[PDB]
């Protein structure tokens, strides 16, 4: 009786929306017609009466090539007909208009389709809203749905997976605009926010998967792993379970400070895997390596907040006492002060589930972690930079002040950012 | 859905128009009497941006013939694919223009422009969501330059929200072709800075060169001038017919590419082109298509992009590739050339993917950049104008439908104060 | 419980190592693919690490700035042995100069190679120490290895190191410029490796030539000589013996001083099969090749000098009465003569497992084998001579523009020459009487 | 991955080419067509250094073959595997050079050489990672000697610390072949000591007695000199290409062979090489090839090292053989011949194999020495270019261009001083 609805709204969320969808069908044995050939598929499915499952899900945009691509695509018998919300004019790559030109006339619909899905469900545990912050419908619209369900919903938690532009890797010019505006809606309004920048994803396949020539479909495949393990806890049993709402409470010392960075281990190709043994001693030394991070971000730089490893697979509860006891020891490694024990651990039994066609190897061993760390201060900085140079002369601004945007509202959003720095240096330095 | 309807003028316009739609009908396999003989469902899927659907199963372009004589749409109609074209939308007059931009906008231009106009009216009124316009014409000629940029305001007026595209070919004066090429030229760019929201200019000096050059053929002609334009129009919008893994349709770009509202007018680039006896010499990746990409003579204009900085600059790949080598390619050439890049914005290149490449190919390229070298165009044709102007040459004429010399020294003195202020961000230091 | 790292630095380096570790592989019995044959346990915990079901994967790394070398471990009948990212590869060799692999392309490599070496110490729990190998004549041999033992020695502390080098010949030399970078070296390995051993080749080509009769020796042959003595001196770790010797029980028996580590070795019986049967090979008379001067491995005379110590090992069914005769009778012999303020100065291991013969190979097979590695003052004249190559090279600044340019000082050349010297000076003070 | 790309230059240098091309394809087994059909896998591992990669398996070769005169380059472009290079990479002028270092070096080169640099360029980054480049040419030609070092001395300054390597052909008066020989060696001498980071000489008198001589047969051509200097070439970067007991590449030759960064004048021989009569009357061992190898007049130039001291030795070998023995000889001879090493320099010969032999051969081995013999050389060259130039003779040719005698003068103060540091270490004692 415990349901999550997820929103996919924008070209970069839905397609990391679909990755999603192969994994959380295969692990239930869904066809993908829907029709089964005991109630765990409630938290992502629902039963119909007689037959097939319906995804609780709804996909939001405004350009119809990658609705109409999922329309016709070999999932065009699962989902509901009227839960994807498509449009005719895109955003093109501008804030503005998804927020204050586009947007008016949208969110009315979009409520519709979420109160639909939300009566139905009796336990909902809370929301899961995936948007890439860099462009026009995935901030423009994201900003103004997360604002509009702080109201309608109120208490109910929303975990945000965003992916923030690399440090120097880009396809947009105009985004470090984009992207700043964005923050001042998510800082107020998301409990949880991961950090999951491209550039850093391309360095794992390069180096673990043994791919030359990454792409779009290799990485979404890497984010829909990471899903999976997040929330595995709430529909497979296991040793020692974990729920949504035992993130907040033990990840957020502090109302602002809700920005994490992932890691997942192991992540190793077919052709050298079971080369080595892949203890569980040794997957949790790789979780920690900063080389592994998710997001282009540096752990050494700072100290760690708090931090949060989900297992799953055949591991014990011996072994990870003996393992987290030597991380302690390490000298490399350096937490807060004030935060003596820092580490909150689940245990499941079901094993990562592997994908035809896929590159993971299949392993009976996995970890994915959360970790809390002020070294994040990194990659606001690095942008407000950027936003810095641009704004200097007054560049693209003729752009978003046409679309009904007021001068001055750049100026509000900078100093949200040179207030949210603040806060993570006072954290830091110890009493 | 996001449809744009397609309106050429002048003898150069319709010549680029009348290839371009030979190229789009092969690429979505439609016959030369409007029946579909395609092979892949992707080429049906969005037909309706271009063509418009009639009884009994076939298709036809929504474009409009305009012009002032019948000697050309003689020749368009009996080439092929002239088949398509709709009798009702050729509109044209019997007089002519006679290469007088004073004819071709006041007296003339007048008279014919309210049918133009209702037959533009009711293709817009058609269509579900209207995307925008293009254009195709020239700035020397009197009908191209004349009726074209007239229709421009008629057109802004009404449809403020939507965008608009010109492909112009600006008069070089290497292979200069008129005596008057530099009156009714400014006097064009004058009204065009105002309304356009995009603009792109083309030279018949430099597709010479591009023949010349890498091509490396015989004896070219315009039927093949034309095909290197043609082939760059329908790679712009690729991704607004076709599924891809970054699609950018026409607003999108225009939003990347402009910095400042006046700094529009922008030089177009295709690649990969070869030699028919060096076609299987040469390695067809993502790395060759770069590098033929930002080299200097395989772009459309002659303005060298190598005197001046680049603002920003775009690109729109086609075919089955990995997005990782098309975006570490555009950040390794920004850093090893920085000297050529402006320096108070970074990462000032943006890249797409479209998953359909053209026909014959395995991959391709667009390649679009808005650079501060272009400043040479204008100063050229400027001292042109200067020195006919200072002795009234060919300028009675000119005064005789309606035009007085105030006109003259307006236009000039915004064309000059348009290149003062495209140069002055090309010293600007952060 | 027991384990032990080795590292494999240079072409040299590489070389030797995939001799020892055919070797190694024969001697437990595993397949050249890493399965166990067919279907007594934790005798090859010391080199490998169990995978968890079936093969096995040795406990080594390879470095090199050059894929020649490398690239053929990973495609030869090997290629299924070796974990495929812990043989690690450059793209530019050093080309016999040590300022390029010390400050120039070896700092590039050697953070990704200490990551390597913590994957690998993480996962043993008795490393007694670690093995390195490399070249000291060439450009990477000498400066990875220099700055791997430097980076080595600050991020583990205590851990044993053993180093066998391989100094340039007297007279047979093979570059021109190998005087100048292992006067660095050397001044770089002496206040950081534990025990050294001195391996140059001039002297394993008159070892060979006179007693497996081989009138044209390869490079191949003699990898052969120095796996088996590693073989002899680490068995005592992962066999069973009457009288054990580990690692450690060798910085307490043959080093008298933090900065005398420099020892020689030396092997017995080595003898081909056409011969091989023709004598008993009594423990009595091996022990006697053992320290006769011309079958020393390096080309040092100790009747030049006198002895400091003496730690030897013996395999096969060697009785512990035998050999205590055998060293009365040595000590008894006068050619022979050791410090006066070492009485005692014999370190003898026993050990059960035979020598193991390699098949298609050139040494016979033996019940009974012994190695020697002995500490003496005679060692000095080694670096005399080539001090005095190193000084007529410079006399006059040869060859260094080609140091220089690449981040090396002027006056680097200077302190080593000091070095030398004083080490000199520290033997020679050292073996005079009181 | 650590490749050396070719350019060539002149006439003589398109002849080595051309011949040198041929020689590397039937080492790797290449068809004229460009399809692989060899018989193992050594053949492929390594076949990037000197090859590129095109659409449909095919390969072709990393070449650019630039000169004056488009004669030379249609001759070769006809003849056998000469359809391997890409016919981009020919590049060439309209009105030649004319046996003129002014015009090579001033006049055309300054016009023509910008192409060249392009493709330099395209062509050694488009590369994985550079090891060097090598150049083949002659110092008696006008267009080469000139053009060719303009060449030079560009592609170091903008490469400063790759590897340079060219094989020079110096002429000489024995048997002379341009009465203004001086002149331009001289000029060319003076303008690669500065740049050239390795230098080798090649003499034509010394190739027509090893062809009379050794090989005693009648008539030689410069198709048999072409192979001779094709197998010395080749045999100097085998090792780079193919495994062996010890790999020693370009940079580990010139370090272990270069005392002094002004002294990087060598030269070369090739042994074994027999008649046919008498090839197999002979066994192929190590003495034997040794002592060929060490033969003086074997050595391909007319400097006789008897006369002289070698500063260092170099001995490149190839096949399966022992170090042992290698080294028992190498330390034999420099025992044997204590008189022409010099002393302080112990052990001076620096030693390699190499387990792949040339074709056709078991075992093969490529010599290069530094000896202090060479003087002889530089010093009547001197001689001669003096005494040309005390009348003034030919000079006005070169001086009508831009030139003055000031450089003449800089360039016999420069040569003399090359030639005394040169013979300063001669006698030199420890
Ligand atoms: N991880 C991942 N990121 C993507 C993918 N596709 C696009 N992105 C990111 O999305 C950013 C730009 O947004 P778009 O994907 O173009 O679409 P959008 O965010 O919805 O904004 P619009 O263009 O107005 O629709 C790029 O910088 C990419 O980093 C994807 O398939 N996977
Ligand atoms: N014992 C033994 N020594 C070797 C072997 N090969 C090379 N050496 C020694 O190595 C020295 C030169 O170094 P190399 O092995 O050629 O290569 P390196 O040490 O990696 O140095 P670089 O050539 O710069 O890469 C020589 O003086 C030899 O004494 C071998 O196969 N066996
Ligand atoms: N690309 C291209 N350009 C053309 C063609 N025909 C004419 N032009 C150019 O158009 C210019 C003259 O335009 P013009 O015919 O006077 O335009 P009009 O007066 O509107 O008909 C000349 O400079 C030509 O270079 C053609 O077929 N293709
Ligand atoms: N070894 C060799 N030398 C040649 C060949 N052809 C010409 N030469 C030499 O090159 C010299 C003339 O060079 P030249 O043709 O003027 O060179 P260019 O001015 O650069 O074209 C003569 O002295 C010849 O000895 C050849 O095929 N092989
Ligand atoms: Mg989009
Ligand atoms: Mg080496």
């Amino acid at each position: 009786m415990r349901e999550v609805i997820s929103i996919h709204v924008g070209q970069g969320g839905i397609q990391v929306g679909n990755a999603c969808w192969e994994l959380f069908c295969l692990e239930h044995g869904i066809q993908p017609d829907g029709q089964m050939p005991d109630d765990a598929f409630n938290t992502f499915f629902s039963e119909t009466g007689a037959g097939k499952h319906v995804p609780r899900a709804v996909f939001l945009d405004l350009e119809p090539t990658v609705i109409d691509e999922v329309r016709t695509g070999t999932y065009r018998q699962l989902f509901h007909p009227e839960q994807l919300i498509s449009g005719k004019e895109d955003a093109a790559n501008n804030f503005a208009r998804g927020h204050y030109t586009i947007g008016k006339e949208i969110v009315d619909l979009c409520l519709d389709r979420i109160r639909k899905l939300a009566d139905n469900c009796t336990g909902l545990q809370g929301f899961l809203v995936f948007n890439s912050v860099g462009g026009g419908t995935g901030s423009g619209l994201g900003s103004l749905l997360l604002e509009r369900l702080s109201v309608d919903y109120g208490k109910k938690s929303k975990l945000g997976f965003t992916i923030y532009p690399s440090p120097q890797v880009s396809t947009a010019v105009v985004e470090p605009y984009n992207s700043i505006l964005s923050t001042h809606s998510l800082l107020e309004h998301t409990d949880v926010a991961v950090m999951l920048d491209n550039e850093a994803i391309y360095d794992i396949c390069r180096r673990n998967l043994d791919i030359e020539r990454p792409t779009y479909t290799n990485l979404n495949r890497l984010i829909a792993q990471v899903i999976s393990s997040l929330t595995a806890s709430l529909r497979f049993d296991g040793a020692l379970n974990v729920d949504i709402t035992e993130f907040q409470t033990n990840l957020v010392p502090y109302p602002r400070i809700h920005f994490m960075l992932s890691s997942y281990a192991p992540i190793i190709s077919a052709e050298k895997a079971y080369h080595e043994q892949l203890s569980v001693a040794e997957i949790t030394n790789s979780a920690f390596e900063p080389a592994n991070m998710m997001a282009k971000c540096d752990p050494r730089h700072g100290k760690y907040m708090a931090c949060s490893m989900m297992y799953r697979g055949d591991v014990v509860p011996k072994d990870v006492n003996a393992s987290i006891a030597t991380i302690k020891t390490k000298r490399t490694i350096q937490f807060v002060d004030w935060c003596p024990t820092g580490f909150k651990v689940g245990i499941n039994y079901q094993p990562p589930t592997v994908v035809p066609g896929g590159d993971l190897a299949k392993v009976m061993r996995a970890v994915c972690m959360i970790s809390n760390s002020t070294a994040i201060a990194e990659v606001f900085s690095r942008l407000d930079h950027k936003f810095d140079l641009m704004y200097a002369k007054r560049a693209f601004v003729h752009w978003y002040v046409g679309e009904g945007m007021e001068e001055g509202e750049f100026s509000e959003a900078r100093e949200d950012l040179a207030a949210l720095e603040k806060d993570y240096e006072e954290v830091g330095i110890e009493t | 859905m996001r449809e744009i309807v397609h309106i050429q003028g002048g003898q150069c316009g319709n010549q680029i128009g009348a290839k371009f739609w030979e190229v789009i009908s092969d690429e979505h396999g439609i016959d030369p009497t409007g029946t579909y003989h395609g092979d892949s469902d992707l080429q049906l899927e969005r037909i309706n941006v271009y063509y418009n659907e009639a009884t009994g199963g076939r298709y036809v372009p929504r474009a409009i013939l305009m012009d002032l004589e019948p000697g050309t749409m003689d020749s368009v109609r009996a080439g092929p694919f002239g088949q398509l074209f709709r009798p009702d939308n050729f509109v044209f007059g019997q007089t002519g223009a006679g290469n007088n931009w004073a004819k071709g906008h006041y007296t003339e231009g007048a008279e014919l422009i309210d049918s133009v106009l209702d037959v533009v009216r009711k293709e817009a009124e058609g269509c579900d969501c209207l995307q925008g316009f293009q254009i195709t014409h020239s700035l020397g000629g009197g009908t191209g330059s004349g009726m074209g940029t007239l229709l421009i305001s008629k057109v802004r007026e009404e449809y403020p929200d939507r965008i608009m595209e010109t492909f112009s070919v600006v008069p070089s004066p290497k292979v200069s072709d008129t005596v008057v090429e530099p009156y009714n030229a400014t006097l064009s760019v004058h009204q065009l800075v105002e309304n356009a929201d995009e603009c792109m200019v083309i030279d018949n000096e430099a597709l010479y060169d591009i023949c010349f050059r890498t091509l490396k053929l015989t004896t070219p002609t315009y039927g093949d001038l034309n095909h290197l334009v043609s082939a760059a129009m329908s790679g712009v919008t690729c991704c607004l017919r076709f599924p891809g893994q970054l699609n950018s349709d026409l607003r999108k770009l225009a939003v990347n590419l402009i910095p400042f509202p006046r700094l529009h007018f922008f030089m177009i680039g295709f690649a990969p082109l070869t030699s028919r006896g060096s076609q299987q010499y040469r390695a067809l990746t993502v790395p060759e298509l770069t590098q033929q990409m930002f080299d200097a003579k395989n772009m459309m204009c002659a303005a060298d992009p190598r005197h001046g900085r680049y603002l920003t600059a775009s690109a729109l790949f086609r075919g089955r590739m990995s997005t990782k080598e098309v975006d570490e390619q555009m950040l390794n050439v920004q850093n090893k050339n920085s000297s050529y890049f402006v320096e108070w914005i970074p990462n000032n290149i943006k890249s797409s993917i479209c998953d359909i490449p053209p026909k014959g190919l395995k991959m391709a390229v667009t390649f679009v950049g808005n650079s501060t070298a272009i400043q040479e165009m204008f100063k050229r044709v400027a001292e042109q104008f200067t020195a006919m102007f200072r002795r009234k040459a060919f300028l009675h004429w000119y005064t005789g439908e309606g035009m007085d010399e105030m006109e003259f020294t307006e236009a000039e003195s915004n064309m000059n104060d348009l290149v003062s202020e495209y140069q002055q961000y090309q010293d600007a230091t952060a």
